[PDB]
């Protein structure tokens, strides 16, 4: 193979990358994340919810407008119980919910939100282009989407939240799942824009301006 | 009629961890251009630069314990080293304890001469074999 030189070129030419990147992180190289977006690294039943109750009360008048979830579902393995437990009543007031529900947990996640004191009103369809179809082994029907449910509380009545703005039918491809379209975000700018968002067990690639973020991998 | 980039800021400082955001409030996109907990504090820049005076180069696994607790990647180490040294090979310095003053002052010097030789490239010395 005549290969020592080989991998000794490849040392060298590899190196020479990373010299070269942290030169540009030294000289300001920016990063794709938008430079106005709110990530929180924390785990959702070691994080404190007062904090980021009396961080956004006291910066913003409000609350958040929208709500996006995609729950770690047990089938990185969070307890059921433990998912519900999480005091999203006392994040939103009035406004929008958004949960994507496997459909394992179709039924338990609108029992969820339900819960949490949301009313059902909608769900947005995600279509699996090849690029046209989705193969995914259901046990009674074969799987061509997931979906997220849309739940709802508080008066809507206001400007604030734009009403039949949007789309049911999603028809991205299937980025580097597991991740979701990113026309949510532009979905969730039509229902209503410029406004304060949240979403838990986020992950890099979800961090868009005005968004709080949290999950443990970030 | 809100500045979200006030508030990015104001609730990224008290929310947002602290390797995430800067102490101005903004968010250093050192963190985001390392993958998850590998991205590299200028607090334990100083434990690498204090190591190499205490223990010398090429002694990772001797100062892996002191400065490194446990891990920090000894070609992640090596690959810094000679970063600090302003070099691509960092053969010619093995087994000696460097100050920093030194480690200063050998960078200074590979890279005037580097730029003189024309073999610099990304601040780095590059070294013939
Ligand atoms: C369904 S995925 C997230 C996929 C996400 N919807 C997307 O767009 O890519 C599950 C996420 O939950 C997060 N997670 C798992 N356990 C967690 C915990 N205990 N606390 C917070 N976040 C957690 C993980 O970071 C993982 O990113």
């Amino acid at each position: 193979q005549g290969l020592l030189q080989d991998i000794e070129k490849r040392i060298l030419h590899y190196k020479q990358l990373f010299f070269k990147e942290q030169n540009e992180i030294a000289n300001g190289k920016r990063s794709m994340v938008p430079d106005n977006s709110i990530p929180i690294c924390s785990d959702v039943t070691k994080l404190n919810f007062q904090a980021l109750i009396d961080a956004q009360m006291r910066h913003a008048g409000k609350m958040f407008d929208v709500i996006m979830m995609d729950p770690p579902w047990q089938l990185d393995s969070l307890s059921d119980e433990k998912i519900q437990n999480m005091p999203i009543q006392s994040l939103q007031q009035d406004g929008f919910i958004f949960v994507w529900a496997i459909n394992a947990k179709y039924r338990v996640t609108i029992k969820m939100i339900e819960n949490w004191g949301y009313k059902l009103v909608d769900e947005i369809t995600w279509v699996k282009k090849t690029v046209k179809i989705a193969k995914g082994h259901g046990f009674y029907l074969q799987h061509a989407k997931e979906s997220c449910l849309i739940g709802v509380k508080g008066d809507v009545d206001n400007g604030r939240f734009k009403k039949n703005i949007a789309s049911d039918v999603i028809f991205s491809e299937r980025r580097g799942q597991s991740q979701k379209p990113e026309e949510i975000y532009q979905y969730i700018n039509q229902l209503c824009p410029n406004g304060n968002y949240l979403e838990i067990f986020a992950r890099r690639n979800n961090l868009h301006d005005n968004w709080v973020s949290i999950g443990n991998e970030l | 009629p809100l500045d979200f980039t006030q508030y990015a800021k104001n609730m990224r400082k008290d929310l947002s961890n602290q390797d995430i955001c800067l102490e101005d409030g903004a968010l250093n996109h050192s963190y985001f251009l390392t993958k998850k907990g590998q991205y590299w504090t200028p607090l334990n820049q100083k434990a690498l630069q204090r190591g190499i005076e205490l223990f010398g180069v090429g002694n990772w696994k001797e100062i892996n314990y002191d400065e490194f607790s446990g891990k920090a990647n000894i070609v992640e180490l090596e690959l810094r080293t000679c970063m600090i040294l302003g070099i691509n090979d960092i053969t010619e310095y093995y087994g000696k304890k460097i100050s920093e003053e030194e480690q200063e002052e050998i960078k200074k010097s590979n890279i005037a001469k580097g730029k003189k030789e024309n073999k610099l490239k990304d601040n780095i010395y590059q070294k013939l074999q």
